[PDB]
């Protein structure tokens, strides 16, 4: 066959060391999930820096430390129906703990707004490096998509549905991993779910034909991503979304003459309309994509515990160097709303 | 070419969600 014994044997045993430790971490998961830190910190601890709601970069007064503070204003989520969404992003980011999910420090709120404190991450998101660069080559990009891979394994083994991955969302450390950022369309959905949301480049099929769905969409945004970093665009767009879309679910896709053909027979199996037969969708689960030859050189442990050298590490010009994120305003910061976000 | 399609569609900037 394809293994002889002693790699049948290597890979069955990483198997089963994958399930005990995902059957550990749903475990510490849910124990934070029902039971939620709350005020950890408050905004005199901070000094505000610089705008990266609204983002900003600030430093901890007495450690020096620099975060990430998202602010949002309470009664501008009501006006845009936000209630729920900014409720479980705080949840879930306060109940999660993987290597390459952005960390939530602190959380706290006040008369006007409500905060979320997570380690600076300062390396700026994939998107600018990807769009400079213009594209990355396969061992790059396998190396990043290997992140992702683990990450969304171990979301959906706690039954969550990320759902809007893209490179704008994914931030670059100083190391040259990955921190997934932005929880705001995740959901912990066990069955199937209905809800329209996304980024139009991004969505699977099922979810334009306005169909129930599950974690699935995750496998086919992870076609569109790891087709996006190795091409420098992704393999569906066109000027307007319907017309996007239209492309999306026809069941075909382009390759650059440069993509090898083991990453074509790859994306081929994630950018795969029929659900029956999409990779990550299978009776074997996520072991479908970590067994594929596009990842044969990946070693999976070594990821995880971020041994591997990163093929690119962002200029580090110092700790609070904001020069890897573009420029923005220059707003202020202002009890309000306080039945709907008892539980923030 | 592709590329050049990619450039002329306008969607080379931050994509937002729907
Ligand atoms: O959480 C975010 O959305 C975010 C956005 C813009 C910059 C960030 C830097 N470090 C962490 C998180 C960031």
């Amino acid at each position: 066959g394809h293994m002889g014994n002693a790699a049948a044997a290597k890979k069955g045993s990483e198997q089963e060391s994958v399930k005990e430790f995902l059957a550990k971490a749903k475990e510490e998961f849910l124990k934070k999930w029902e039971s939620p830190s709350q005020n950890t910190a408050q905004l005199d601890h901070f000094d505000r820096i610089k705008t990266l709601g609204r983002v900003m970069l600030v430093k901890h007064k007495e450690t020096g430390n620099h975060y990430a503070m998202k602010i949002l204003d309470k009664q501008k989520v009501v006006k845009l129906k936000q209630i729920e969404h900014t409720l479980n992003e705080k949840r879930i980011l306060q109940a999660v703990n993987f290597p390459f999910l952005v960390k939530l420090e602190f959380s706290f709120k006040d008369n006007s707004n409500l905060y979320m404190v997570m380690e600076y991450v300062p390396g700026g998101e994939m998107f600018s490096h990807l769009r400079r660069i213009g594209r990355f080559s396969e061992p790059h990009a396998r190396f990043y998509a290997a992140q992702i891979v683990l990450t969304f394994e171990y979301l959906h083994s706690l039954d969550l549905i990320y759902r809007d991955l893209k490179p704008e969302n994914l931030l670059i450390d100083q190391q040259g991993y990955i921190q997934v950022t932005d929880f705001g369309f995740a959901k912990r959905v066990k069955g199937r779910t209905w809800t329209l949301c996304g980024t139009p480049e991004y969505l699977a099929p099922e979810i334009i034909l306005s169909k129930g769905y599950n974690k699935a969409v995750d496998w086919w945004a992870l076609g569109v991503l790891i087709y996006e970093m190795a091409a420098g665009y992704p393999p569906f767009f066109a000027d307007q979304p319907i017309q996007i879309y239209e492309k999306i679910v026809s069941g075909k896709v382009r390759f650059p003459s440069h993509f090898s053909s083991d990453l074509k027979d790859l994306l081929r199996n994630l950018l795969q309309v029929d659900l029956t037969k999409r990779f990550g969708n299978l009776k074997n689960g996520v072991n479908d994509i970590k067994n594929h030859k596009w990842f044969a050189t990946t070693d999976w442990i070594a990821i995880y515990q971020r041994k591997v050298e990163a093929p690119f590490i962002p200029k580090f010009k110092g700790p609070g160097d904001t020069s890897n994120f573009d420029d923005y305003e220059e707003e202020e910061i202002r009890e309000k709303c306080g039945k709907e976000f008892t539980e923030f | 070419t592709t590329y050049a399609d990619f450039i002329a569609s306008g969607r080379t900037g931050r994509r937002n969600a729907i």
